């Protein structure tokens, strides 16, 4: 016997759709919230799909959902296992990427392409069954980076530079296949997800500069680490040696409230918990062998 | 159901027969091959073959090593196994006296070549890197097949002998005059400053501390030499955007009781090393601090 | 059908068939017991008259999860077996219409 | 010697009365600190007790739990006390203590008590001249906030005079959540929590200068063409009345600098995950948990 999450559908399956199946034997299927039974509306990553809401909304959502490995899939059931960390599990491999031995491979929610490519596997009436991407760490740094810098351009648009800048980001280039990742812009008007994340940083990026003044020159006094004087000069902001404009010291905050400033303060890390989510990305999996021509490989449990 | 099968004591699994003797049970066969116990059926270990240059057979050939891999930007070879003593040269925290006494031996068609991909990049190398685990039953040909431990003690088959890492004695440090009984292995790379290039150090560091807050803090000590330059190496070069003091990773964890000094000897070349015994594994993310 | 007078349409043949299928929706019944409850029931100690009265209750307590849970399981099929019914039940105004 | 023991047994020295030795039995699966591990513990060792001052600082009890290592409690008998460590990876049931919502799905990081709203605070456990204490375990986004006010409360006493300082301290003290207020025990300006100035002080100008052009002036961008209540309302908090480098292979490597440091601000009020609730308990007397 073996613990197992049963997941029986609901619209009438035909045959062919279950031999469909027959290729998922051993695939990651994130969950909403662990339970014993778990209706098929709830399986998959379908079931938080939204329209306005950006990509964070799925990462947001998707790195609370918890892993789920198939089993066993059978007649009208499906045997979904929990993985146990500190044990392999193999994966299949869904991601677009190949898969190298020894990578720290971490789940990211799906980004399909423009032209239509690979279909989703389940197109059962209405819902169809998409499935979170497993890369390689570094990528998944990668990935990351890309669309928050073409969410700082989503405002300016018109100049032909950025207009050919977010067509770099746009194309990745790595080992083996090459791909393109989606412009989270679309209509010209930002989806409200990036706007939330691109002025998180942009708060963190100008709020951190008045208040870290006052900071910098009492700490300074002692010259323990001696590197606070260089710290203090650090917050001039500039390439050029500039000549005799006589600001050399930092500006500094003047004539704030005295209750002001500490909400100012209260305000600043409030941004960087909304922020962490894309900060950091948990690994989920840890390859070690991998099979010929790349359909699957062991992976060591994580988190 | 009967109340026997929630009162019943858990199943031994010595106590079944061989999964392959039930099969020849029930029809009374007899292969040439004893079933009757299979070997390797009790570890919790894990373990992955490499397929390996024979350039790089040396040191590892004792058991209990940090393999590290090494992608490169060539597309083949696409991730070389790089031998973490292999990797000592490049690094400044060898004294010139050890940098030159194992070069000698590290001399291959392939190995004495492979340092060259560390000079070419502009990355920091822990960008490349990444931790393995440590070596077991070595198979020693032109393509020497390594046996990496992901997880769990190392020891040889059959529980004969719990093989030993080998910490070399220049990277090694100590936070505490007074170790406490458990104390987990954190290797670093710590990336100093200058002008023409970074020129990283290499450390391995056995400590009591456990959680990452109170970890990377006494870091902040020890390296702010290495800090200073970091900070003054931003004001000197804007647009050149160094990053990270240093990495911290989680690795494993020892007795400390266990330690005790020791010596490898290949080609008749001894090399003072820090010994951990009975060390299990816990490999861990990369984790950056500044 | 129904026979029809000369010079009206009349009725041909009308054969028709049709195929029903199948719903589906599974139950399930967690429940708890302690796990010294367990270590009680499995191990026995020293025959103590305060260990043997531990025993018994660790025994009985069993028995009043298993009984708990197959009631708990007609429970739900008749739950079960009602929710099918109200799924198939129209509302009765459109059965007076129809 | 031997691996830090998986079961631990801590027996009471002193005598206690039989109405006490019941609290234990309520006290169950409950998270406790201890300091050295060992097969068999004293009691002056068992619970967080031992490392309180006169100087009764919080800051410094917060970090020396960190250190400690969490035992969960189990199978009370008449004197024996059964420890029990949890391995990384099981999925462990934990009895909650410190009144909270819970609910479920947060993560949890284990913190210093904070008495509740009356002030009176009836002790958990007394014995002879000594008291049990239990550090809370708190939802992620409660522990959080707690942890970010200290140091709001720290680089606030850098400047200001200190009778201003004291009376914001009232005004900082609180802390709602889930319809629950909190207060800290005796929060101190100390050297303990000086040090986590100094770590933010430079972890804060190292922003400024990875910041890009157009990441500082991204929020001036949006004003000048867009409003909205989350652009409006922080445009009063901070600014005072074509990108000029289109540089994208130098900002998809700043950025990646910038990462780091907000990995290393944030780590100053993140911590790591003590337990992952599954299922709270309707009684809300139990949670269910993962991490280790």
């Amino acid at each position: 016997m073996e613990a197992n999450i049963f997941c029986t559908f609901d619209h009438k399956l035909s045959i062919a759709d279950v031999g469909k199946l027959t290729k998922l034997v051993a695939a990651v299927v994130p969950i909403p919230q662990r339970l014993h039974l778990i209706k098929h509306y709830q399986l998959g990553l379908h079931q938080f799909v939204d329209h306005t809401r950006g990509y964070v909304r799925l990462r947001g959502l998707l790195r609370n959902m918890t892993l789920t490995l198939m089993r066993r899939v059978e007649g009208n059931q499906i045997l979904l296992h929990v993985p146990t960390h500190g044990l392999l599990y193999t994966v299949l491999n869904t991601g677009p990427v190949t898969w190298e031995k020894g990578d720290a491979l971490c789940v990211l929610p799906p980004l399909f392409h423009g032209p239509l490519a690979r279909e989703n596997l389940l197109t059962l009436g209405q819902w169809e069954l998409v499935l979170p991407w497993i890369v390689p760490m570094p990528l998944a740094l990668e990935i990351n980076q890309r669309l928050l810098i073409m969410g700082l351009f989503s405002l300016d648009r018109s100049y032909e530079e950025v207009k050919a800048a977010v067509q770099q980001l746009q194309t990745i280039t790595f080992r083996d296949a090459t791909f393109t990742i989606p412009d989270p812009v679309i209509d010209q008007h930002l989806l409200i997800d990036m706007k939330t994340a691109c002025l998180s940083m942009s708060m963190v990026a100008n709020l951190a500069s008045e208040l870290t003044m006052t900071y910098v020159r009492k700490l300074a006094l002692e010259d323990s680490s001696m590197l606070l004087v260089k710290c203090q000069e650090l917050l001039m902001r500039l390439d050029r040696e500039r000549s005799v404009g006589e600001p050399r010291t930092p500006a500094r905050p003047q004539h704030v409230s005295p209750d002001d400033e500490i909400a100012r303060l209260s305000a600043l890390f409030v941004m960087l918990r909304q922020l962490d989510d894309l900060i950091r990305e948990q690994v989920v999996f840890t390859v070690c062998d991998v099979s010929p021509d790349n359909k699957s490989a062991t992976c060591i449990f994580k988190g | 159901m009967d109340a026997r099968a929630v009162a019943k004591r858990p199943r031994d699994p010595a106590d079944e027969d061989n999964e392959l003797v039930t099969a020849l049970k029930a029809k009374r066969e007899v292969n040439t091959i004893s079933v009757r116990y299979l070997y390797h059926a009790d570890h919790q270990a894990l373990t992955a073959r490499f397929f390996v240059p024979e350039g790089l057979v040396e040191f590892e050939a004792q058991p209990g090593a940090l393999l590290i891999r090494m992608e490169t930007g060539c597309d083949s070879p696409r991730h070389l196994y790089i031998s973490l003593y292999l990797l000592g040269i490049r690094a400044s925290n060898v004294s010139a006296s050890t940098r030159c006494l194992l070069e000698s031996v590290y001399t291959a068609s392939a190995a004495r070549a492979a340092l060259q991909w560390l000079d070419l990049g502009p990355h920091l190398l822990h960008r490349r890197l990444e931790t393995l685990g440590c070596v077991k039953t070595v198979s020693l040909g032109i393509t020497s097949l390594l046996t990496c431990v992901m997880r769990g003690y190392l020891y040889n088959t059959l529980k004969t002998e719990v093989f030993a890492l080998m910490i070399p004695k220049d990277m090694y440090l100590t936070w505490e005059e007074t170790r406490g009984r458990l104390q987990y292995v954190y290797l670093i790379i710590v990336y100093d400053y200058d002008g023409p290039e970074t020129r990283p150090g290499i450390y391995v560091l056995t400590s009591s501390i456990a959680h990452w807050q109170t970890l990377v803090d006494v870091a902040r000590g020890k390296f702010a030499r290495e800090r200073c330059s970091f900070v003054n190496r931003r004001i000197t070069r804007p647009r050149q955007i160094p990053l990270c003091t240093g990495v911290i990773q989680k690795l494993g964890w020892c007795l400390a009781d266990d330690i005790h000094t020791s010596f490898l000897v290949h080609k008749e070349l001894k090399l003072s090393v820090v010994r951990l015994d009975n060390f299990s594994v816990e490999l861990g993310d990369f984790r950056e601090f500044v | 059908r129904v026979a029809s007078g000369a010079g009206l349409p009349t009725s041909r043949q009308t054969t028709i068939m049709v195929t029903k299928y199948s719903e589906k929706s599974p139950i399930t019944i967690p429940f708890e017991l302690s796990a010294a409850c367990l270590t009680y029931l499995r191990e026995t100690f020293e025959g103590t008259i305060l260990d043997k009265i531990l025993n018994v209750e660790a025994m009985h307590t069993v028995l009043r999860a298993l009984k708990n849970t197959a009631d708990a399981m007609e429970r739900g099929l008749i739950h079960s077996f009602l929710q099918t019914l109200l799924r198939k039940a129209p509302p009765y105004f459109v059965v007076q219409t129809l």
